[PDB]
C-alpha cells in the first residue's frame, strides 16, 4: 500500500467549502441524516473537537477523522469516525491519515491516543495500537455558554475494543 | 451477612457511603461502610426520617449520622415510592453530595453518591435494592 | 462514527424552541399550536405551517399554563420539532426535554413513553425549566421566577435540584397581559378584539410596554404630560397611541387584581417561595433571584422585584436580582449546557432501562 498522491491534513473548519464533500464521504460508509452530520462537522474549532480531512490537490476529500479531548487526560485525544474515502480505499491513505494524526496531536503536546473498534481492529494493531481501557470524550460546549459549570439477610440478586497507543 | 449487601452496593464505585437500617422496634445500623457518615445513624434520626411530621425538615433540615442534609423530594411513606431524596450541605464551599433513603418492610436503605454523581442515579440504584428486599419480605 | 450532539427541546404554552446541545442558541423557535379548519392539504395543521395559515384556522394549544392537555396534539408538536423545522431523525439522537415546575406524575410518565415507543429515541432525559435557566446565569443554587406566556413559577433551587415543596405556580403570564392591553386599550377608543387584533396588541406589548417602579407616580406622570406616550403604526399604516397603558399593562404581574385575580403578585410568590425553604439557603435564594422567560424582558421588571423584595425581607438581607441578557430563551440556553456536560452521560434514561423499568423510570432518574 505504498502512497504516491501529494496530501494535507486540514480541520473542517479552514475549509468549511469542503464541509459538504467532507458529509458525503462520511454517510456514505455510516448512513445518517445528513442536517446532523452537517452539524457535527460544524462544531470542529480549534479547541476541540475538530475534525481532519485527508485531501489531495488535484480538491479531492481522501479521508476523515475527528479528534476530542479526554476527560480527566490532558495528554489524550479520541479519534472517531476514521474513514477513508470508499473509492480510494486500499491505496495508503488510511495509514497516512492515522499517522498524520499522531503528528497533529504530538505538535500539539498530546501523548496519547484511544479509539474504539470492532471488526477494524487488526488494521489499528498493525499501526501500533494495543488494548487499552475506555475513556470519555469531551463533547462540543460553544465558547458562548457559560462555562461556570438482626434478621438474617435474604440473598442478594443471582461488545467493542479499546485501543490506544503513544506518541 | 448484611455486610455483603453494603459490599453489592459499593460495587460499582459510583456512591462513598451504604447502609442499611432497622427501623422498626429499637432501630439500629444492621450494616454500614466504617469510617463514613451512615455508620453513626441515631434513632432520632431514624424516628425524623419515618415520622409524622413530613413538614419541619423543609425549613429546619435533617441529619444523618450529623450530617445535615436538605430534603428535596419526600416520598419515604408513599406506597409505590418509598423513597426521600436529599442533598448534604457543608460550609466553607466544601462539595456537597446526593443521599436517597428507601424504605422496605423492616429497613432504611441509604445510599450517598461520591461527588458529581447525579441524584437520578443514586435514587435508582436504592429503588432496585429496596425492591429486592420487599420482594423478600424485608 | 462520531457519536452524535443530543436535542434539546424546549416546550412552552406559546412557544417551542428547539436545537443541538452545545449550542448556543436554539436552531427552531415555532409557536405551540395545532390549528384546524374554522368551517385544503390536512386535517391538522401544525407550528409554522398553522401560523401560515391561521387566518382559515382555529388555533389550539396543547400545553396550557405549562402542562400538557392534548397528548395527541402534543405528539403533532413533537413529530414538527423532529421532521420539519429540525428535520432530524429522533431515532438518532437522545433527547433532553423540558417540563413545568410540579409537572403531574402521569404526565412525564406519557411524555417518557412517546419518546421511547413512539420516537424510539435511544434515551432521554427530563428537566425542570427553571433548573435550566438557573444554569444559564452561571449558578446551581438560588431561586428562579420563570414567567412565560402561559405560567408563572417560582422555583427554588439547591445544587441543581428543585424543591418542590417550595414551588409556587401563578396562572398569569404574557397571553394574560395581552388580553389586558387588548382591553384597556378599547377603553382608551380602539377596538382590539379578534384574534388577528390579539396578536397586533401582544407586539405592542413586546414593544412599548415596561414596568414601573414606583406605579401610583407614574401613573401622576401620565395624567401630568404627556412624556410617556408612545405611537405604534398598525400594518395598514394607522396610527395609534399609547400612554399609561404601556406600565398599567405589565403592573398586572404586581398586582394580579388587575385581572381580576385573588392573587399575590410575582414579588410577594417569589418571597413566599423563599420563606417555605431551608433556614441555610435563604441568605443565597435571596441573593441569586434569577429571572426567566419571555415576560421578564420589560424594562423595569428587575428593579421594581429588587425594591419590591427588600420591602418584604428583613433590612439586614442582602437582595440581588438577575437578569440575564438572553433570559428570554434561558431555558433552552440551560438544556444545551446541561446536555453537553460530561456528567450528563451518567443521566439519560437509556432505551435498555425503559425497557427493564417502564415509564414509571422517569421518577427515579429525573429530578
Ligand atoms: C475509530 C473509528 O472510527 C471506528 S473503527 C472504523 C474504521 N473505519 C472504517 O471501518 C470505515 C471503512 N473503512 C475505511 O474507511 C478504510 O478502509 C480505513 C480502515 C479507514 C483505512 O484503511 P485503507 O485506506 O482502506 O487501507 P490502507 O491505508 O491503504 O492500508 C494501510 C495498512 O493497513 C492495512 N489495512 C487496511 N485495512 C485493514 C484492515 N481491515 N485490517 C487490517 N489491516 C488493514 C493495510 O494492509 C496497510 O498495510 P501496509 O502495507 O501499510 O503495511
Ligand atoms: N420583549 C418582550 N417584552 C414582553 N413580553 C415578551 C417579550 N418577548 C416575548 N414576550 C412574551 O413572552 C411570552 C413567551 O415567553 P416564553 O417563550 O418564555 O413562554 P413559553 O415557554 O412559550 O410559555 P410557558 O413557559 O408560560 O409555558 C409571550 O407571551 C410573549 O408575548
Ligand atoms: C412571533 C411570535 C411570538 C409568540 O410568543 O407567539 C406565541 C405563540 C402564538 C401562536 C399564534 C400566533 C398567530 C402564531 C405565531 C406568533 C409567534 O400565540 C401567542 O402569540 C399568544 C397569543 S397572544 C400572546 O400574547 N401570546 C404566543
Ligand atoms: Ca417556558
Amino acid at each position: 500500500h505504498m502512497s504516491l498522491a501529494e496530501l494535507t491534513l486540514e480541520p473542517v473548519h479552514r475549509r468549511p467549502e469542503l464541509l459538504d464533500a467532507c458529509a458525503d464521504l462520511i454517510n456514505d460508509q455510516w448512513p445518517r441524516s445528513r442536517t446532523s452530520r452537517l452539524h457535527s462537522l460544524g462544531q470542529s474549532s480549534d479547541a476541540f473537537p475538530l475534525c481532519l480531512m485527508l485531501l489531495s490537490p488535484h480538491p479531492v476529500v481522501v479521508g476523515h477523522a475527528r479528534l476530542s479531548r479526554v476527560l480527566n487526560q490532558p495528554q489524550s485525544l479520541l479519534v472517531e469516525t476514521v474513514v477513508v474515502a470508499r473509492a480510494l480505499r486500499g491505496r495508503g491513505f488510511g495509514r497516512r491519515l492515522m499517522e498524520g494524526l499522531e503528528v497533529f496531536a504530538r505538535a500539539r503536546g498530546f501523548r496519547k491516543l484511544h479509539l474504539t473498534t470492532h471488526d477494524q481492529v487488526h488494521f489499528y494493531t498493525h499501526l501500533g495500537y494495543q488494548l487499552g481501557e475506555p475513556v470519555q470524550g469531551l463533547v462540543f460546549t460553544s465558547r458562548r455558554l457559560p462555562a461556570t459549570l438482626l434478621p438474617p439477610p435474604p440473598p442478594l440478586p443471582e461488545p467493542i475494543f479499546w485501543m490506544e497507543k503513544d506518541i | 451477612g448484611w455486610n455483603a449487601y453494603i459490599d453489592n452496593l459499593m460495587a460499582d464505585g459510583t456512591c462513598q457511603d451504604a447502609a442499611i437500617v432497622g427501623y422498626k422496634d429499637s432501630p439500629s445500623v444492621w450494616a454500614a461502610v466504617p469510617g463514613k457518615t451512615f455508620v453513626n445513624i441515631t434513632p432520632a434520626e431514624v424516628g425524623v426520617l419515618v415520622g409524622k411530621d413530613r413538614s419541619s425538615f423543609y425549613v429546619n433540615g435533617l441529619t444523618l449520622g450529623g450530617q445535615k442534609c436538605s430534603v428535596i423530594r419526600d416520598s419515604l411513606l408513599q406506597d409505590g415510592e418509598f423513597s426521600m431524596d436529599l442533598r448534604t450541605k457543608s460550609t466553607g464551599g466544601a462539595p456537597t453530595f446526593n443521599v436517597t433513603v428507601t424504605k422496605t418492610d423492616k429497613t432504611l436503605v441509604l445510599l450517598m453518591g461520591k461527588e458529581g454523581v447525579h441524584g437520578g442515579l443514586i435514587n435508582k440504584k436504592c429503588y432496585e435494592m429496596a425492591s429486592h428486599l420487599r420482594r423478600s419480605q424485608y | 462514527d462520531d457519536d452524535i450532539a443530543a436535542l434539546v427541546v424546549d416546550n412552552g404554552s406559546g412557544m417551542c424552541k428547539a436545537g443541538f446541545a452545545g449550542d448556543d442558541a436554539p436552531r427552531a423557535v415555532f409557536p405551540s399550536i395545532v390549528g384546524r379548519p374554522r368551517h385544503g392539504q390536512k386535517d391538522s395543521y401544525v407550528g409554522d405551517e398553522a401560523q401560515s395559515k391561521r387566518g382559515i384556522l382555529t388555533l389550539k394549544y396543547p400545553i396550557e399554563h405549562g402542562i400538557v392537555t392534548n397528548w395527541d396534539d402534543m405528539e403533532k408538536i413533537w413529530h414538527h420539532t423532529f421532521y420539519n423545522e429540525l428535520r432530524v431523525a429522533p431515532e438518532e439522537h437522545p433527547v433532553l426535554l423540558t417540563e413545568a415546575p410540579l409537572n403531574p406524575k402521569a404526565n412525564r410518565e406519557k411524555m417518557t413513553q412517546i419518546m421511547f415507543e413512539t420516537f424510539n429515541t435511544p434515551a432521554m432525559y427530563v428537566a425542570i425549566q427553571a433548573v435550566l435557566s438557573l444554569y444559564a446565569s452561571g449558578r446551581t443554587t438560588g431561586i428562579v421566577m420563570d414567567s412565560g406566556d402561559g405560567v408563572t413559577h417560582t422555583v427554588p433551587i439547591y445544587e441543581g435540584y428543585a424543591l418542590p415543596h417550595a414551588i409556587l405556580r401563578l396562572d398569569l403570564a404574557g397571553r394574560d397581559l395581552t388580553d389586558y392591553l387588548m382591553k384597556i386599550l378599547t377603553e382608551r377608543g380602539y377596538s382590539f378584539t379578534t384574534t388577528a387584533e390579539r396578536e397586533i396588541v401582544r407586539d405592542i406589548k413586546e414593544k412599548l410596554c415596561y414596568v414601573a417602579l414606583d406605579f401610583e407616580q407614574e401613573m401622576a406622570t401620565a395624567a401630568s404630560s404627556s412624556s410617556l406616550e408612545k405611537s405604534y403604526e398598525l400594518p395598514d399604516g394607522q396610527v395609534i397611541t399609547i400612554g399609561n397603558e404601556r406600565f398599567r399593562c405589565p403592573e398586572a404581574l404586581f398586582q394580579p387584581s388587575f385581572l381580576g385575580m385573588e392573587s399575590c403578585g410575582i414579588h410577594e410568590t417569589t418571597f413566599n417561595s423563599i420563606m417555605k425553604c431551608d433556614v441555610d439557603i435563604r441568605k443565597d435564594l435571596y441573593a441569586n433571584t434569577v429571572l426567566s422567560g419571555g415576560t421578564t424582558m420589560y424594562p423595569g421588571i428587575a428593579d421594581r422585584m429588587q425594591k419590591e423584595i427588600t420591602a418584604l425581607a428583613p433590612s439586614t438581607m442582602k437582595i440581588k436580582i438577575i437578569a440575564p441578557p438572553e433570559r428570554k430563551y434561558s431555558v433552552w440556553i440551560g438544556g444545551s449546557i446541561l446536555a453537553s456536560l460530561s456528567t450528563f452521560q451518567q443521566m439519560w434514561i437509556s432505551k435498555q432501562e425503559y425497557d427493564e423499568s417502564g415509564p414509571s423510570i422517569v421518577h427515579r432518574k429525573c429530578f
